[PDB]
């Protein structure tokens, strides 16, 4: 016996940091009745096998931390101190601020006369840190109250992926999963620092190398990742599309594509209409006035029945494949080497290694995260990766895929539950003002006349109706549709997003803000503006683990509390290991975790906080009346609680869904009250409810599949590491998406030694088949309208093929690929006093703004202060020595940091001129610790673009000067 | 006896091990500051039994060779620290018969601490300025006796850290050296006959740290 763990109860959990989803074991004193005594890795968990990086390994110090919030705090207008208060007072006075603001601001109809039933005076930020059941309930609370300005983290790092991959494959998700990396023959890490930012992933990456894989890192900087790769290839900031376009040309020229895969499973054979063209950096249909394309000019030639025409011989000049060859012929090794700053020799090595996976029995994977996509062409970067993977036959196969690495532990889930302004749960769009009825809403879904095209989104009416039955089970869907708010069809979508919320806040156009599980005073670009802007709120609610730069912005640097009238409520929530629920990892694994210690002091789970808060609003409306009360009063919250508190289990069951009456579906009989066994059995006629159609299958009559801890595998499952009985992944436990593309038209794997699925005597064996049907009878991309993986993608704002448009403004004046320098569908000053390219990035030991990890002594011990990494070249130019204090300044602000002079950073050669890059971590802030430094977002700009709404935190102009 | 095999060709310098060592023993954090390096704490101390040392070496072409060294007591088969100290008082330093762990006890407060550090060819022992006790890595001996991996080994995500019976681990180190040489031709095992913590270095051990090897 170990004395430390003797007498303690042992429970399982899931790490509260990144989207790898490592398992924990928690030991809690007094057989569960006290505090945590130990937290370490779960040896039985198939992803981490007991391993933890320093963040996961220090969760004990996060949880049993004496700096944590103990009870609600209240800050009165113009006050200069906190005042401790009861939960009763806090939630009561908050409910009144919500009701007072809603009643005064609510608008039933917009100016144009259309019903919108919303308030625009309240906005919410957060959060990927909440459990899936909490994220779901939170969004529905905010929308029942009529909010439209609902955003979180996902805007920055996740939102570019979703339309890039949806256009390409039919879904926005990461295509494979972590364990599957071990099956790859060549791993290209580009726009990712996975060894630092997804550390347990490198378990599987190195096991790939053990079996013969080549590891390639493409990054402007040499990192801890680069140290363990076979090839490090430097790239100039923003030169990614040239890099990837040259690889496409290389693949085509050298005939390294997977011919049969390309002909059968991509849109290579489809005939594009005569109205498509490209010249001098512009596609056809360009409107120079409105900076926009007429995309109908990009449409396919349709046959008699409305189906795009196909030449299987791939000879017609307007075949996608022939147009693709033509488009990328400009991306020769010489031009690409010049702009990327990668040597021709290294380009050839990288291209050769990776394009070799075009062999049917070889697999290549691409790993990317947020680093490379913080600009207006980020969507087209990811498109290029998808296109390469399709040419090589790497989509649907083991060791292949586009592994778009999710950031936070539940950013997949928080996005899945519709905590962005444009989506409901299950990626059903938020209605605009012109979707006047449910039938009109449902009318927007494209149909296919191809009988081999499953076109699964035609089932959308079942999903929207089932969702509406979950919130308002006593109403007809068509009636319930009118309760939830709608955005204006007139306005650009980006008016409702992250960056514009800060803009509107600065104009005094919001009364209240929820800062729920976020630290925007540090995480928002242009921090000086945001910090000032928050002083123009009437009230602010911060729900958080600790006091922070957001909760206490009013006594931040340069701020006078007496001049600031914002009323602030701080509500302390509990840590991950003090509550029960699920989190959805990057591979869509929806994993259940359990309560170890009880909540610290008087902290509460988010579920209890939000539910209590809503109930008080509900009470106020019941006794006072007010603005359009029906959405609030009728909302089904009884399904959300048990024994007087938020119930994770019951919400999860509602999210899965259940039959509201006896129902026949798909030739099966179902009784009232039964759990819906999959989304295939949902209905549009009110027979079924389901809070999220993606969750249908996750919690059935067989019980909670998310809580399965079963490592049982068949040989073929174990060979590639599917672990199908460990937890549950959407959709319906399909671990590798698009897996029908991994077999020929008889159902035989391209690579039998790494089979994903296989037709074996009447059925599919291995993974769950992504789309039912005998071999050869269905197109493999079942969420696409036409059924094919899209090389040519005419739904994208910037054009159907990725094209280099310079994302760097200041150091560049000419585009070597065309006459169009910048993105033609998207005001940088470039003041000569700031000649260096600043960039921000992460280290292994800190998390996000550092709110959490700056409170953990062991992590501060390893990384105690903000630093500034520079080359020997820039150090010599500016007379900076390793470890000197430097001042980094921009048009937006200034800070001090410790200099780190390293050969890991080198100058860029841009248009014949040396241009220096300056690297900062964005993990620091003024509140804690002593001498740590403040946020790198003092320096960053907040001028996004009307397409993405993303600020440029990866390339912004600065100066660096030595201080004494 | 038990042994660690530490394959430094797989290390990402995540510092999982550094943190996990402190979590298991509930060790205090030092006061640190950045002096132009990711390395911190700068050195082993009474309260730091393991730190990851970072070294940058120029190479031809882009990038560097970035060398990482998670430092700990080598648990010597013939421990000089015990040979010293046994001069002043036996029982200050003992060796576990079953595991092969070399263990400092409370009686180290009574011996010549400074002298015991000098006797160490790896410069491992550290002194408490107050109680004069000596501290270092204890092989997580209690965990090992209870059939658990040491904290730093279990936490490691890359397979850098390996632990087990001495014959298995020596067999593993020989097998792995052969495989690793195909990528790093100048790879060597550190003092493999003298110690119970066998590092595989990708090149000259002294590049990783001046006391990497005896
Ligand atoms: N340790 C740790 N891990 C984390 C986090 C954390 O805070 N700390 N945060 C999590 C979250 S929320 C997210 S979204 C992810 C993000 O994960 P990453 O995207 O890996 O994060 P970054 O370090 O910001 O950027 C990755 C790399 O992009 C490189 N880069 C910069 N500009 C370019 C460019 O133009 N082209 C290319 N090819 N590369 C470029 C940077 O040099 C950097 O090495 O990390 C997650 N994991
Ligand atoms: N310059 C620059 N800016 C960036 C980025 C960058 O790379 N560079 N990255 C961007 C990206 S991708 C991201 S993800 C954002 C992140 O920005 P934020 O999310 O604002 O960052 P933090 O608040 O540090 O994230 C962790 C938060 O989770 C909270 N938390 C933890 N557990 C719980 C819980 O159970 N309940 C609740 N309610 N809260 C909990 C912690 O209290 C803390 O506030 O920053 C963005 N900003
Ligand atoms: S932060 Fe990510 S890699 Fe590290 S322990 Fe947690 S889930 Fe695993
Ligand atoms: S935990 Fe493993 S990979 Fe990470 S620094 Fe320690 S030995 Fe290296
Ligand atoms: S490394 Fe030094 S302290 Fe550790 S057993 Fe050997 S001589 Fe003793
Ligand atoms: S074996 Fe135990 S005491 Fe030694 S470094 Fe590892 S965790 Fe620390
Ligand atoms: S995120
Ligand atoms: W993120």
């Amino acid at each position: 016996e170990l004395q430390k763990l003797q007498w303690a109860k042992q429970t399982t959990s899931i790490c509260c940091y990144c989207a790898v989803g490592c398992g924990l074991i928690v030991h809690t004193a007094k057989d569960g009745q006290g505090r945590a005594v130990n937290v370490e890795g779960d040896p039985d968990h198939p992803i981490n096998e007991g391993s933890l990086c320093p963040k996961g390994a220090s969760i004990f110090q996060l949880g049993e931390n004496d700096q944590r919030g103990t009870q609600p705090l209240y800050r009165a207008p113009f006050s200069d101190t906190w005042k401790p208060v009861t939960w009763d007072f806090a939630l009561t006075e908050i409910a009144k601020r919500i009701k007072k603001t809603r009643d005064a601001s609510f608008t039933e109809k917009n100016a144009a006369g259309d019903l919108v039933n919303r308030t625009e005076a309240i906005a919410s930020f957060g959060s990927a840190a909440m459990d899936n059941e909490e994220c779901w309930a939170y969004g529905n609370i905010l929308r029942s109250l009529g909010l439209v300005y609902i955003e979180h983290q996902a805007r920055i790092x996740h939102s570019p992926t979703v339309p890039a991959l949806a256009e390409s494959f039919g879904r926005g998700a990461m295509t494979n999963h972590w364990n599957d990396l071990a099956n790859s023959d060549c791993i290209l890490i580009m726009g990712s620092n996975a060894a630092e930012n997804h550390p347990i992933a490198f378990k599987w990456v190195l096991r790939a190398k053990d079996k013969g894989a080549t590891l390639i890192h493409v990054d402007p900087r040499f990192t801890r990742t680069s140290a363990r790769c076979d090839v490090y290839a430097p790239i100039r900031s923003g030169a990614d599309i040239p890099f990837l376009g040259g690889l496409i040309k290389y693949i085509l020229d050298n005939k390294l594509y997977f011919t049969d895969y390309v002909r059968e499973y991509t849109n290579a054979s489809l005939i594009v209409g005569e109205k498509f063209s490209f010249k001098d950096g512009l596609f056809s249909g360009y409107d120079a006035a409105n900076k926009k394309y007429d995309k109908s000019m990009w449409a396919f030639e349709l046959d008699a029945n409305g189906v795009p025409k196909r030449d299987p011989a791939l000879k017609h000049p307007r075949c996608v494949i022939n147009l693709l060859k033509k488009h990328y012929e400009r991306y020769n090794l010489d031009k690409v080497a010049a702009i990327t700053g990668t040597s021709k020799e290294q380009l050839q090595q990288v291209y050769k290694a990776y394009a070799a996976t075009g062999k049917p029995d070889k697999a290549g994977t691409i790993m990317y995260a947020m680093g490379w996509t913080q600009h207006s062409v980020g969507v087209q970067n990811i498109r290029a990766m998808a296109m390469i993977q399709l040419l090589l036959g790497n989509i649907g196969v083991a060791g292949g895929g586009v592994n778009a690495l999710r950031g936070e532990s539940n950013v997949q889930g928080s996005t899945d539950q519709g905590l962005l302004a444009h989506i409901w749960p299950g990626y059903n769009p938020v209605p605009n003002s012109k979707a006047a009825t449910l039938e009109l809403y449902n009318a927007a879904t494209p149909q296919s006349k191809d009988p081999m095209s499953v076109n699964w989104w035609q089932n959308r009416p079942k999903y929207v109706a089932s969702y509406l039955k979950a919130l308002y089970p006593d109403e007809e869907p068509a009636a319930a549709y009118d309760y939830l708010p709608r955005i204006d069809a007139g306005r650009k979508l980006t008016d409702y997003f992250w960056l514009n919320i800060f803009e509107k806040m600065d104009k005094g156009e919001f009364k209240g803000l929820f800062a729920w599980g976020m630290n925007p005073a540090c995480g928002g670009a242009n921090a000086n503006k945001n910090r000032k802007a928050m002083g123009k709120l009437e009230w602010l609610v911060n729900v958080n683990l600790f006091e922070n730069e957001t909760s206490s912005f009013w006594k931040g640097p340069g701020m006078n509390p007496a001049e600031i009238g914002t009323e602030v409520f701080f509500l302390p929530c509990c840590v991950s290991i003090e509550k029960e629920g699920s989190v959805a990892n990057s591979g869509r694994w929806m994993q259940w975790r359990y309560r170890g210690p009880k909540p610290y002091a008087e902290t509460k789970p988010d579920g209890d906080i939000m539910l209590d808060m809503f109930k008080k609003v509900r009470e106020l409306y019941a006794k006072e009346g007010g603005a359009y009360p029906a959405p609030i009063a009728k909302l089904n919250i009884a399904d959300w609680e048990e024994h007087n508190e938020f119930s994770p289990t019951k919400v999860a069951k509602l999210m899965n869904g259940y039959f509201l009456k006896d129902t026949e579906v798909g030739g099966k009989q179902f009784k009232k009250g039964q759990q819906v066994p999959s989304f295939a059995f949902l209905t549009a006629d009110g027979s079924t409810c389901s809070g999220n159609w993606l969750h249908a299958g996750s919690f059935t009559d067989a019980g909670n599949l998310m809580a399965r801890r079963d490592k049982t595998q068949t040989p073929e499952q174990a060979r590639i590491g599917l672990f199908p009985n460990w937890s549950f992944c959407w959709p319906v436990n399909r671990r590798i998406l698009y897996n029908r593309a991994s077999v020929d038209k008889t159902g035989k794997p391209w690579n039998p030694a790494k089979a994903v699925i296989e037709w074996k005597d009447g059925k599919w064996v291995g993974d769950v088949v992504d789309g039912g049907g005998d071999p050869g009878t269905k197109h493999p991309f079942i969420m696409q309208t036409h059924g094919f993986g899209a090389l040519y993608g005419p739904g994208r704002e910037e054009g159907p093929f990725p094209e280099h448009y310079e994302p760097l403004e200041c150091p560049v004046s000419k585009n070597p690929f065309s006459k169009q320098l910048h993105n033609p569908v998207a005001k940088a000053v470039c003041d000569p006093r700031y000649p260096f390219i600043g960039t921000t990035y992460r280290v292994t030991e800190h998390w996000q703004t550092g709110l959490m990890t700056r409170r953990c002594a062991w992590l501060v011990e390893a990384e105690p202060q903000i630093f500034c990494e520079i080359s020997k070249e820039l150090a010599k130019l500016r007379g900076i020595g390793n470890g000197d204090t430097v001042k980094v300044s921009s048009l937006r602000g200034a800070l001090e940091a410790v200099a780190i002079v390293t050969e890991r950073i080198r100058p860029f050669k841009i248009e014949g001129v040396d241009v220096h890059m300056v690297g900062l971590p964005w993990h620091y802030g003024w509140m804690v610790p002593k001498n740590g430094g403040d946020t790198a977002n003092l320096l960053t700009p907040s001028a996004g673009d009307p397409n993405t709404g993303i600020p440029e935190t990866k390339a912004f102009m600065v100066d660096v000067r030595k201080v004494w | 006896g038990k042994m660690f095999f530490v394959d430094l060709s797989r290390c990402t310098a995540c510092r999982g091990c550094q943190i996990a060592c402190k979590q298991w023993k509930n060790l205090p954090a030092e006061e640190t500051r950045n002096t132009g390096s990711h390395q911190n704490p700068p050195d082993l101390s009474y309260v730091t039994l393991k730190t990851v040392r970072f070294t940058e070496k120029s190479r031809k072409g882009p990038g560097i060779d970035w060398l990482f060294f998670p430092e700990q007591c080598r648990h010597c088969v013939e421990p000089p620290c015990k040979g010293q100290a046994d001069v002043d008082l036996e029982g200050a330093v003992v060796k576990d018969e079953t595991t092969g762990a070399v263990l400092f006890t409370e009686l180290t407060a009574k011996v010549d601490g400074e002298s015991v550090r000098s006797a160490c060819p790896y410069d491992i022992p550290r002194i408490d300025p107050v109680t004069k006790r000596l501290s270092k890595c204890d092989m997580c001996n209690d965990r090992v006796q209870n059939g658990l991996l040491p904290a730093c080994v279990k936490t490691c995500p890359t397979g850098t850290m390996n632990f087990g019976d001495e014959q298995e681990m020596l067999a593993l180190a020989e097998k792995r050296l052969a495989e690793v040489k195909k990528t790093y031709p100048g790879a060597v095992l550190g003092d493999p006959n003298d110690v119970r913590v066998v590092y595989l270095f990708t090149r000259d051990p002294k590049d990783f740290y001046e006391h990497a090897v005896a």
